[PDB]
Order: C-alpha cells, then structure tokens, then sequence
C-alpha cells in the first residue's frame, strides 16, 4: 500500500481547498488526517465510511469522505480556511479505527508524503 | 473423513457487555458442507441479559460455510486441529465488539470457545434498550492477507420502528497449522432467531451461509 | 396466561408407509402469536426410513400461527381443552398420505399425537426413492364450515433434480369444546428442514406461519 | 394497547330496538375512530358505521342507514354505542367494534385495517 | 350445495357433445366431483372424476381417449364432460356427484357420494 | 387492443394492507404479461414486479420481496393484482400496471418496453 | 448551543390539492424557547393556488414551542439530527390533506422539508373556492405512544360568511435519535396571516404557541 | 392438389443451447388431413448432445394438424409459398429457447429451416443434466391477431424421477402471402418420442395433432 496525496497549495482565508489521499491488496483500510507546524489529528473515516470524527478545532469547516468507485482513497473537503490551517497535511492508513489509536501517528502504518497548504 | 457431512458442534462464551458478564453455554449441528447449521444457546450466568442478544447471536461457525469445488476451504482443512479468529465490530453510535474464539475438534464434534467484550454502547441505544430484531441477510468479503484469512462485512440491523443499526466487521482468521489459503471471494450469510423464551436466557438460532465468485 | 408468548410442545408419531411402520418422537418450542416454531425429530423405531422426509415434516402445529386482531385464533382458543385434526394429502402420482392428531395442554406444554397412514406411492417414484428436497412456500386457504375449521392447499414438493411434485391437501380441525369460528382466510406457510443426519433419524424443522385474509 | 369490551345484545322481535355498547380500558392517551362491524353465522364481517376520533364525521352502510345510529360518550373516553332500531331478521349476526387511530374511504370499511376488536355480542331477531 | 347439470341432447354417431355441472350455494369448499351414467333398468356405472383442485383426473375404461372431465377456472365446484367420438352405446342418463375428497375405494362408488345433479340424457342414434 | 383499467388506492397508514387491481378489457385474444410500476411525485417509473402471461413466473424488485405480491386473476382474462403488506411511508407513490406480450430479462423492468398501461393510481401511506 | 434563542428556518414544500400541483419555499425567523415564530412564504410553481391558503398554514415547527421546567422537550432534544412528522387532516366534509416532513439543523439554522397531498375536497367547498379567513386558535393534546410523540387537534377554520369550517388533526412527531419522551400536556397556537397579496403567492405567517400542563 | 393426403417433409436445424452449437437433419412423412406424423431426426454436427433431447422436439410442423370442415386451416392455404413462425419458450427455472423457423414447398415436399437459441439454462437443471422423459400431452390455444395467427401453450415436461418441468410457449405463425386468418380454436397435441438410440443422436418421433373449438 502506498498513499500519494495532492490537491493543495497557497489559498487565501475563507477559500476552498480539497485534499485526496489515493491508495495504490485486498483490504479496505480506515484513513485518516493529519497536520504538522508534531503530527496533530485533524480527523478520520472507517475503513466502510460509517464513521467519521473530527478534531474539535476543524468541526464544521472540515469534511472527510470516501470515494464510492476508486478503492482506498477519501477527500478532506476544507472550507472557511483559517491562518492556524497553515501546515503540512499527512494522509494515513491503518486497518480498523479505535479511540485509543485514530489519533495518535504511532499507530498507523502506511503514511503519505503530505502536501503543504498555505492560507494567506 | 474428518469433516463429516452432518457435524455436532458445543460452544461456551464468556463475554461482558458495558461491564455486566454473563456466560452461555451452547449445543449445535449441521451440515458442512451445504453451509447450514442450528443451535441451541443458554444463558448460565449473568441472565437475564440487559442488552439485545442479535450482538451475540453472529458469535456462535465458518467451517459451516458450502463452498464450489474452486475455492478452497481454508477452515475446513484446518481440521483436526482447528483454527482461531478475532473480530471488531464497530457499531455506528460507538458500540465496540471484540470477540476471540479457539475452534477445535474433539470426539468426532467441534468445539467453540468464545470470549466477548462489548463497550460504549450508549444507554439509550437500541442495544441497550433491546430495539433490535434481527440481522438484515450480510455479505462476508473474504481475501487472503498476511498468511491468514481476513473478512469484511457491512452488517445492519433491524431497529423495532423498521429503521435500521449498522456495524462494521472485520474477522481474521488463522489456521492452527499452515493451510492452502483461498483467493478473493464472498460469503452471503443469512443469520435467523428461530426461537427464544421471554428473557432470552434460551435462544435457538439458524445460520445458512455459501461461498461465490466476485 | 394460557397460550403463553412462548410456549413448548412434545410430539410422538406413530405411522406406516407402504406397509413399512415407524415411530417418531420429538420435542418443540416457538412464539405462538408470532407464528414461528422450531422442532427436534427422532426416529426411535423402524429407522431408516426408505421414504422421503418431507412427507412427514407437515404433520409435526397450527397454534404456532400469526394472526391479525380481526381474525379470532380458533386453535388458539380451544385450549386448555385442545383441539384434533384430520387431513389427507393426495400427491400427483397417486401417493395418499392420511393423518389424525390429538393436541393438549399438559404441564403448560403442547402435547401432539399423531397417526400417518401413507399408501400408494411408486416403488420408482420421488418419495420412495428419497429424491425430494424440500417444501415450497404454500399458502392454505382455511374457512368455516360445520362447527369445524377446514384448510385447502395446493402444495408442491422441490425435487432433487429441479422438478416439481404436487399434492392437495385437505385438512379439518375441530376444538374438542365449542369455540367461535372465524371467516375466511390464508395462512402463509414456510417449513424448512435446518439440518438432519445422513439417515434423517434425527431431524430439525423450522416453521414460519402467517394468517391474512383472501 | 387497549381492550374493547361489549355487551347489550340478545335476541329480540322484529321491529324492536337494541342497544350496543362499546367499552374500552387501557392507559392509552389516544382518542380512537370506532367503527362497528357484523358477521352472519355464515359470512364475513361487514361494515355497518363508522365515527371518527373526534366525533366530527360518521359513515353507515346503506342497509342501515336511518335506521342505526352511532354516537360517542363525551364522558367516558373511546366509548361509543350502536342503537339498532326498526330491527329486521336480516340484521341476525355477530356485531364486533372496532377501533384505530384514523379514518379514512380506503380503510374504515375493511376489517383488517382496525388493530383492536371486541369480543363480539350475537344478535338474533326473530 | 346444489348440482345443475345440462348439455344433454340427441347426438349421432360421431358427434361430440359437452355436459356441465354447476353448482350453487355458500358453500367455502372445493368439491372432487364425479360423472356418473344411468341406462335404463341397470344402475348407476362410473364414467370420471376430477380431484378437489383439479390435479387429478381419472376415467373410466371405456371412455378413455374420447372423454374429458375438466374445472372451470372460473366458476367454482363447476365441472365439464366433455364427450368426443360419442357411440349408442354412450347412450345413458348422466349424473354429476361432488364429495370432499377421492379416495380408490369410493370415487367408483355412487353411494359414497353426498351431493348428486338431476341427471341429463344424452341419446346417440 | 388492450384498455387497462386499475383500481383499490387511496390513503392507509403505515403497516396496512392494500390490494391493487388492474381490470383489462378490449377485443384481443391473447394472454399478456403484466408488470407493476411505481413512480414518485418528481422519480421515473420504478419497477415494482411482473407476471408472466401463463402465471407461472413472477419478478420482484427487491425493495418489495416479502411484502408485495402480484397474482393473475384465473376467472378474468389479463386482469391482475398487487397485493401490498406491511406498507412504508417509502411506498407512497403512483402505481401502474402495464401489459406485453412477453416477458425478457432484458424489457420487463424499463418501463418504456410495454405497450399498453393503465390510468394510474394514488398510494399514500401516512 | 444548539437551539439557540433565536433561530432562523427555511421551508420547501412540494404539494398537490386536488390534482394541482404546487411547490412553495419560505423563509422564517422565531425565538424557539419562547413560542414566537415568524415567516415569508413564496409559491414558486403552480400559482396562484386555486385553494384556499389556510389549508396550507399549519404545515410550515413545533420546535418553537415555550415549554415549562417540568415537561421534557422531546423535538428541541432531537437536534442536531432533528425529527420527522406525518399528520393527516380530515375536514368535515370529506377533505383530506396527508402532510410529511422533515425536520434538521444546517449550519445553525433549522431545514423544513414537506410533501403534501390534499384531496377530495367539494368543488364549491369553502377550501376549493377560497371561502376562509384564518384559523381559531387551536389546543393540541400531546401524549406519547409507541415511542414517539402524538398529537391531537380539533381545529376550526372561520368562513367568509360567518360560519365555521371544522377538521380533524392528528399527528406523530419522531425523533431521528431516540431521546426522552415527555407525558400528556396541551400546546394552546394562534396561527395568523399577518400579510398577503391578491392571489396569496406572498403570504406572511405568525405563529405562537406554549405548552401547559392538563 | 397442392397439399396431398400423405406428404413427406425435410427439416434442417441449426441451434445452440447454453453455448452448445450443433447440427441436426432430419425426413418425416405423415398425413396431413389426419392429423399425423413421423419423422428421424440425426444430429448431423455437434454431437452428442449434452442436454435433453426433449426441448428440441416441438421445433421440428401444423400443417399436420387435423381439421374440422368449418375451420380454416391458415397454414395449408398458405402453401405453396408457404409460411414462417417464431417462438419463444421460456421455462420455470429461467431457461429460455427462442425459435425461428421457415415452411416452404418444393418438389411436392415440405422443407423446414429451423433456427434455436437456448440460454440460462442451470448447470444442474433437468434440461442439460437430461433429467426429462417426454411432453404431457397439452392444448394449443389459437387465435387471429395483427394480421397473424398466433398460438399460445403452458407445456409440461415429465422428469425421469417422477416430477414436471414447466414452460410457457407463445407462437407467431404468419403466411407469405395473405390467406384467410381462421377464428379462436384450440389444437390437442401429442408428441411422442418413438425410439432413439443410446445418446440421442438419432431419434424417432410421432405427433397427433388436432383442432377442435373453444
């Protein structure tokens, strides 16, 4: 499993960027997303999409899906960006989300490169 | 020889849901090979259980699985010694279900052992509340990974208003002994409640589950 | 306080077909208002039997029958009295299959004696040479006539080589003390075979039933 | 849940006059449409009237029209009555009330549609 | 339950010829009916019968291949004779009978038969 | 030619039964295959069942197995029905009957391959 | 912080009066917790309607409701997921109107959505020919039952004339979430036009309404 | 004297059933105002035939059906130029056989060029495991119909265990050149297979047609 991501760049507040995170095996994994100024948590999908959860900071504005054909890939739709948005986003996989892992990096294993986004 | 056409099974759980235990102890048969079965399920401690049993009725059998000549049965081969699986399930309003079980041969019979832990279940979910009745018939994606057979499924459950309750599953399951794994397939399951008493301290149910093709 | 939401039941057949004699005995259980039951059968004489199951399988419980409220349930209230019924199953080839029934309430538990007489069936035909499989879901068209109940269904056997083989059933139930009769109506009816072993000396049913009107 | 209870029934000449009644018990809150239904010895239940929950509408068979009337009690909650008047031999049956939660053309007049019944009195007119 | 035949006449050789048998009332039951024939002075012989829902037919030795007893899809507890190849020797007063169930002991029977027509003649010059 | 005609709609509440008929009539012969549709106020026609001419195969879709049931009626020619238990709000649609002549995996669920249809008829199910 | 004390709502509803087909949008502002509600409502297709506009006005919010201490607000609670409700209005001359709706929070402001069908309603009714001015304030008895939230009204339309035009309302409120029910009370609504224009594709709305104890 | 009292016929068939390509030629004779037939039928290419014999006897005839004086006989009028049907058979467990067919004169016989396609049929089904043993003799409904005369029959197949095997059949015979269509009229049919050898690659058939009014 490998995960490249894209989709970012300099935007100015209040703008719109989508990031995707695309998979390149068999199983379905959980993904979730990431920033760096250490790593924080911005927010996670279940591996069949029935759950989501979203750090408190980006509740509203932040909106992770998964895309119905292509296998292993979701969207961080990001709206009403701020100036603290300003970091390095990382995609991550892993295969079932816990309360006691989604969080924390650690626990995933395949990572992305991670693309930088930029609010002006 | 070893996996006759028609196979008794015994099954023993101890589980904890939202830190109430109880433990159940079961009696089965079936037919292997046409991927049907029966049991019958007893609570012999901690009843009467405070949840919705259909939590607990999917724990009680994938040598019970009829399967085209194609796809080699993974679990049946493991026999004599058997095999072990571990599974989460992820209930959308926060429920968790992990479940590990030992499956064995002894005297001609399977033999089941089953550990279950069930938390966060909201106290006015329908899993505490007992809204439930019933699995919606399921999917089982099965693919190899890792040495071990891993499964998929998409479960929803019938909620008494007629909405409906789903989890996410994932099962491994390991041979006890290195077996020919299988490739990419799907499992349909249909899991019923045939019967049970007023408290749900005696619970009968009837599982019919084929292999097939993507 | 009766007919409890879940209630048991014990059955014994004694019974003949084409001259060779046999007796079964059996232990039930199921939901009464919910139309679903399930049953052990075992062979305890004359076993194996060298004639299809599935001639048999009908005749091991019509208290075990959903109802709407405007549909008085007959059978249900002939208890604690009980009730008997008689039928006769009249197969497309000639095969004959009579029956008489006694049902009771002993110990808060259904008590069934039954007496099959079966005659005329093909040495070459399905049923002599075991080459059924199953029931199709039959519907049985039930109304008044005489201070009794009486059903009418048009029933038809799956084969194992993927034909069809047809009976009419005719069949009288009458409360042992008299009881309000209802009008006319169906019963939806599925009875699946959920296991059994290589000889079918020990067998296992489940039957789902559902009244509504025409 | 609620549990309908009859009675005033019995045999009677034709040209007589006969009154039903409907008792209901149970914790239920709800006001219930009423609908009254008769079954022959040999037949099934047809439709004979129906009230509404709030009493504001109330349907007749045609063979009964003037002649049987139903009101509810405004005191006593779902409790209605049928008065039979002008009896004639053809009106001999079983009658039952029925109840459920509204009325409407395509299912006041079907029996199946009603979720609580009563136990049914015989009415003979001799 | 009330039987009416018709359809009778005189025929000639050859011809063919259909009887009914309708029957009336607020009867619930499927009836198994049977087709009886009556010659002058002899008793009443068996022709056919039918089963209760139509699966079954049986026929007389002598009527095989030109005889056929059917239901009516329509109209319940109503059964057809139809004759085809018609002989003098068919020449009879014919009676429909209904019962619940036919058995191989009774279905030749007329005796066992608990509702008859009033019988139609059927004449072959 | 065919000229279907249907009946038996109208308004229940959730969990009722509803039995919709559709009554055929005209100068042809032939026995045709008749298919059920459903269309939501601003939806297509979406397939409900179908019957085959003879009766002998049914066709369902699969939000309706288990609940609904089409049925050939032997006395009438080409007249069938749509038997609807244990009705949903989701239900609530215009239903239709339309006749062919036979039926193929293919043609019977597109609506567009019949070539006779009935009038339509109002389901609400509250 | 989810309800706050002022809370905007936008309404859709898609309708059919007698064969007429119509859609209206509308737009609306209230104070939830004290029971004061206003709104602009536009017919964006099939004007003007050739019925009367009052048949329309209750179905465009019980979330604005003044509610004392001590009974549970069952449709506040149910947000953000909001609820649903079916009601079926039977007038005293066989006119029918069966409304659905569904009810959720989108950023921070409460989303209507309403399907309606009204039908047999006399050609020279008073509804048909547009004969009505306003509704009497009304009392809607609330009690729970089957998990849910029912409520009955017997409301008066007033006629041009001087007469008064009758109707029966029943309606079952559902949260999307399971939350608590509260018992039997009353909800006493004043529901009035506070503007239109000739054909009433312009109508305004205001609406107050507080619960009491029986 | 264009259509004699004994008449001999050649048919040639080209078919595929579930992929199953093959050839077949075929001599009858018969007598065509009487209602009877004989031909022998080899399959020429493809053989032996992996499925049953019985779905391809109805393909290979009713200008060998008798008549009554008052009805016309459409497809003997039709000839010399003759005439064409198209068929579709389609059976109860989804097996579906489509037939087109062209009827000619030449030399004072008839000629008969028969195309078939036979799909879904299953695996395990009677029809390709030749579990079948001959057509009940059935009933062929007529009748004129857009300038055509179409047939319509329910045919049941017996099955060598003892069961039936259901299809539906529906016929559109139309003549070259416009010939007086006849009235509603049944057709009796009995089709026999006389004699065939091991694995059906030369086989015998009879047939006693006859047309008779409603």
């Amino acid at each position: 499993v490998q995960l490249v991501e894209s989709g970012g760049g300099l935007v100015q507040a209040g703008d719109s960027l989508r990031l995707s995170c695309a998979a390149s095996t068999f199983e379905n994994y959980a993904m979730g997303w990431f920033r760096q100024a250490e790593r924080e948590f911005v927010g996670a999908v279940s591996w069949g999409g029935g759950r989501t959860y979203y750090a408190d900071n980006v509740k509203g504005r932040f909106t992770i899906s998964r895309d119905n054909a292509k296998k292993n890939t979701v969207y961080l739709q990001m709206n009403s960006l701020k100036p603290e948005d300003t970091a390095v986003y990382y995609c991550a996989a892993k295969s079932v989300l816990t309360i006691a892992t989604m969080r924390v990096p650690d626990e995933y294993n395949y990572w992305g490169q991670g693309t930088q986004v930029t609010v002006s | 020889a070893i996996i006759k056409e028609f196979m008794r099974f015994k099954v023993h759980m101890e589980g904890s849901v939202n830190g109430h235990e109880f433990e159940i102890e079961g009696e089965g048969e079936g037919r292997p090979y046409e991927g049907t079965q029966t049991a019958k399920l007893k609570v012999t401690k901690g009843g009467p259980l405070p949840f919705a049993w259909d939590i607990l009725s999917p724990q009680f059998s994938k040598a019970y699985v009829k399967h085209p000549a194609d796809i080699p049965d993974y679990l049946k081969l493991s026999f004599p010694e058997g095999f072990k699986w571990e599974r989460v399930m992820n209930f959308e309003d926060g429920g968790v279900v992990t479940v590990t079980q030992d499956s064995s041969l002894q005297d001609g019979e399977f033999i089941y052992k089953v550990k279950l832990r069930g938390t966060n279940f909201p106290s006015d979910g329908p899993v505490m509340q007992k809204k439930t009745m019933g699995w919606e018939a399921s999917s089982e994606r099965m693919y190899p990974e890792d040495g071990a057979l891993k499964g998929e499924i998409k479960q929803r459950l019938k909620l008494k208003d007629g909405g409906h309750y789903d989890a996410e599953v994932k099962t491994t399951y390991k041979a006890k002994k290195p077996v020919q794994l299988p490739g990419a397939y799907n499992v349909n399951i249909k899991l019923d409640i045939t019967s049970h008493n007023e408290d749900y301290t005696i619970v009968e149910q009837y599982e019919r589950a084929e292999g097939r093709h993507s």
